[PDB]
């Protein structure tokens, strides 16, 4: 029985649970920092990266979270999560837990009028995924270490590295489990 | 590309759950919000309340200072509309504001209909007190609900009252036999097929925050206990005489809800 | 061990009893109180009462003005949660607040729905006016009852009335016949079992202190007089010339209900 | 071994389910009624909707005929006293009815107070309209239900009231906020402990039969469909031109409740 | 896993059901004849005897019941059931099932005022077991072939034979599932031949 | 035929009267020290210490109360009683009878949150006996000519010292009355003497 994190200190925490379930693995909602001990991966939801960033600080996840990735834990990042996840983010000399080898930039297609669905090709998935783009940001640049899983008008908005799975779009808030499916295998991978 | 889609509109205030929504009145104010852990904030020009208090029109904002506020902050930003205003609706969004509240605190410019919210791009908040009226506005277009409350009084009442209502009508919904609801909906005046589905999907399918009256750290807490998916809380954060500390007070309390050791601590001297 | 059983929150309560509890606003006067001889101390940020004559909102206390009182005494303390305020009780409950008064002066959190008080540790008691109305908070899990009385006027009257309407229509309940018992819990809107057991005990199966109004030693007898177990005072006891002196009078009163040449002693 | 507890008053009412309990009023109605599958019969001197319709006093049957139906057959024997009427419950008991009626259908001896039914050791049904009203039965110690419905008619229509209300009341106790819960006792008028452990159950603690205007196979079936544990039946079956033949019907109907083409057959 | 079916025409049915799925087995009320098939053993619950066999005459479940007993599929009687697996009833002419050598008087304590609850000892059980006996009957005589697991004051009260489990109480009136393990496991012996 | 007084002033009196009674002996309530004189043996119940020390220094019955016990009238103090009679109070300078050679520390489990149950084995108690502990003090050390009759957990919870008898828990909140009758006996015992 693999069980997969959810960190709840804010966002769309229940649509990851739920498709965590759906892929037959046990989901836990992570609010406090002891209970990354209790989960074999850590999914970062959508939601507001700034929100999440302030209340990581105050409850002093942050090192904790590096500690769980030092251990070769999988985690993934979805939109705001992604954004947690980059390495850099364009215009902040900020950034957040600093794990995945990517640039990103925020709010890149401009505000929530412009937020968007479009299907996408990802690699491991076979036929289209319908990609959801709520006030998405976009991944500039990956490192050479970054495997890209899918593009959108020449822009990356999925890639792995690793132990590491980023999107910038949100599978979540769609019924197809495909891409939660292939975090449940990076996390079947680890636990051997 | 699509845009405008109702999996897109709900889907931005599915991204706000858990969080707090905070009303500013300049561009300060906004960054105080942002670097509490606002989710959101609501831009105005001045407090609805003490408009309609000092007998005034309380209209749409200008324009002016909800570019200010989108220009603060890198976090959605809201604004209001009079209830059937439907202009003031369309230049809120040809202004690229992310949610617009439909909203009772302002001045209604139709007293009986409200805004088609379906035709719009940009999603909309609307506010409700019951069941009946919360699918009412959900067929009209609505993508997030919030409680009605209290405006103006920091009394806490009508906002549990409100919850407390939809979420009792829900779980009655969801558990009665399927061959009674014809005779709910037309009870509760709603669309019959809306009805049906919260019943299939065991839920409502927006998501409905507490709105009108959270004061404390205590009281944002209580609306998360009692079943919000998040809280929007008024400008009287920042007529606190530390409202930072406030703001992130009323972040921390919603975010762990249960942490009653933590609330304690954030209920003191404010 | 076990903590929070129904015998430990009731009991906690019975021994209150033939005391006082004094309302206090700091530790200045909690420790006069303590000194006087209350066996509790109710902490308030500001009189409740005053907060809605300026048609303001009552809320739970500071929990700073709570540890200061709390920090100053050895008897217990007691504070206030806004009816149906789920997160207020359970923060008092987490500062380790002895008793919560889950309390019609402060602003209602919720006008349907009482606390569901079974399911704290920490015990409440709770006003009432009647029989029907003391056995729904009972059985929502209120430990201890007190009279809603009047408050904030000092006038006897409506602590008398409802003292005397418990009394009364327990008395009733008691000598009636048993198969008379549904109809009488139906027109109480009181909990069948609760009754019977009342009727069964020969008495109500929690404290019940009189509240709102005791304004004089005469009052404080008065009530115990009248079946109180005991009695809260609010906060004019320290609007007096010496309070001090009038706490004292209180405690005496209400310990030695029927001496009445002392009781006109205390009065003057 | 004990005699007269509440599961063995309960259990009785269990073994029931799923059958059809038949009025009749003497030896060769019962015999036609155990041989066409009946359950139970309900022993009655003469048709009460008739003589309360006359509009004289019905009454407890004549002992002499409860006896006689008893002595007829192997299945239980039910019998109806006045609501109230102390005597005639327990003279229904020392004559070993299975099960006592207390029933609305005769003239009620006490229009205030029913039966205290705790104190009985034969168990009875009672009627109701609602679930608090049927909580209320329960709590006085009725060990089975059944719906009022409209006797004399023929008419489904209050038994189908009857049944979908308490059903759907049931649904929403089960699915609603324990917290909610007091509130909602107040406003049916039931005691608490019976709504929170029917919460806690998923159900009502004692079975629920229609009753009071089955006519035909169809209605039978339609009770069951609508959750009703069991079906009374009235004399009319004794009407028809082939009483034995429609007996059977109804309990097949009420047997195979969702067999449309069996029961298109039996409605002929 | 396990399906063991309940009768279904009449009676204590759920309660069975509930007793089934408490031991970790699936419950099918059998209604039809021919969802016999559909089990690896059958419970006869408690309720009327007299209903169940004019049911069971009018639906042509006599042969299947004994068709079902022929493929070795282990039978439960509760009372009304007990009276069903009974090879004769005393005073009558017209025995039904007719598969547990025993001989039944019904109705052998008077009526529903004398039901009682009684403690037993039960072969196979440790701690005593409440048995509930509603309008109970009582085995006059058990034959060479069937077992006595349970006697109060000297009366047979639950019987084994073979495939074939009787008692004259209803232990599916209580929250102790334990004879229903007893017969889970008959089944699950029956299941492996 | 005995009577024991409890001490009216404040608390938890109607319990301990109770219990006296159902041993068979006649209980009164004492609230004047005139009515000292009028009994065999007095229990200090269980309430708030601060409380019956304010009122015993008013109605100046520290003296009356020392004379009882220099009569050699048994006396039993429970919670707050244990806390009046006790020779020492851990953190004042003010102590009250002093009779029992004990320290006390007032309120040492915590708060009313962390008032427990919990079954104790007591000294000339068959059976355990539940020890209900409403914000108690606990017994810090006892003296050589004090008699340990129960510990919690390695702390001492109830004492004998010739005449004193002193728990820190509330036996009288209990239907079981063997403390109490432990009391009586004593009370009888010097009435014989
Ligand atoms: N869908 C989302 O997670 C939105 C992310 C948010 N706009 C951010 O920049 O962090
Ligand atoms: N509990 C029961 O099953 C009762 C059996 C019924 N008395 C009969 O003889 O058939
Ligand atoms: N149970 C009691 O008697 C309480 C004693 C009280 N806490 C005191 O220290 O005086
Ligand atoms: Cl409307
Ligand atoms: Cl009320
Ligand atoms: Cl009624």
């Amino acid at each position: 029985m693999l069980t997969i994190g959810v960190l709840g200190l804010q966002g769309a925490v229940r649509e990851h649970i739920h498709a965590i379930e759906a892929c037959g693995a046990a989901g836990l909602v992570v609010k406090r920092p002891e209970q990354l001990n209790e989960v074999d991966g850590l999914i970062l939801p959508g939601g507001e990266s700034t929100t999440m960033r302030r209340l990581i600080d105050t409850y002093q996840f942050m090192e904790p979270l590096r500690e769980f990735a030092a251990q070769g834990k999988p985690m993934f990042g979805t939109c705001a999560g992604l954004i947690i996840l980059a390495k850099e983010i364009a215009g902040s000399d900020n950034p957040h837990l600093g794990l995945l080898n990517v640039v990103v930039e925020r709010n890149s297609f401009g505000r929530q009028v412009d937020s968007f669905e479009a299907d996408l090709t990802i690699k491991g998935l076979d036929e289209p995924f319908t990609g959801v783009f709520i006030r998405a940001p976009h991944i500039l640049e990956a490192g050479e270490n970054v495997e890209v899983l899918s593009e959108h008008n020449g822009r990356i908005v999925a890639a792995k590295q690793g132990q590491f799975l980023g999107c910038s779009f949100n599978p979540e808030l769609t019924e197809d489990h495909r891409v939660t499916q292939l975090f449940v295998e990076m996390v079947e991978e680890y636990k051997q | 590309a699509q845009t405008g889609t109702e999996r897109v509109k709900r889907g931005m205030a599915e991204m706000q759950k858990g969080g707090v929504i905070m009303d500013v009145i300049n561009a300060e104010q906004a960054k105080i919000a942002e670097e509490a852990g606002a989710v959101a904030v609501m831009a105005l020009e001045r407090v609805p309340a003490d408009i309609r208090a000092a007998g005034g029109v309380a209209r749409m904002a200008d324009p002016t200072i909800v570019e200010e506020v989108m220009n603060a902050v890198s976090i959605p930003v809201m604004a209001k509309a009079r209830i059937g205003h439907i202009v003031e609706a369309r230049v809120l969004e040809a202004m690229g504001v992310d949610y617009i509240d439909e909203s009772e605190v302002l001045t209604p410019a139709d007293e009986e209909f409200h805004l088609n919210k379906n035709e719009y791009t940009v999603p909309f908040v609307c506010g409700c007190r019951d069941l009946g009226e919360a699918t009412r506005r959900i067929a009209e277009g609505a993508s997030m609900l919030r409680t009605k409350g209290e405006p103006g009084t920091g009394n806490i009442v009508e906002a549990v009252r409100h919850m407390r209502k939809v979420n009792a009508q829900v779980r009655k919904v969801v558990a009665m036999s399927e061959d009674e609801l014809m005779t709910e909906a037309k009870n509760l005046g709603a669309p019959y097929e809306l009805l049906l589905q919260i019943k299939k999907d065991g839920k409502l399918p927006v998501v409905n925050f507490a709105a009108g009256g959270v004061a404390t750290p205590a009281d944002a807490a209580l609306m998360m206990q009692l079943g919000a998916d998040g809280v929007f809380v008024g400008s009287g954060i920042f007529k606190s005489d530390n409202p930072a500390k406030f703001a992130k007070a009323i972040v921390e309390a919603t975010t762990h809800f249960t942490d009653y050791k933590l609330i304690a601590e954030l209920s003191k001297e404010l």
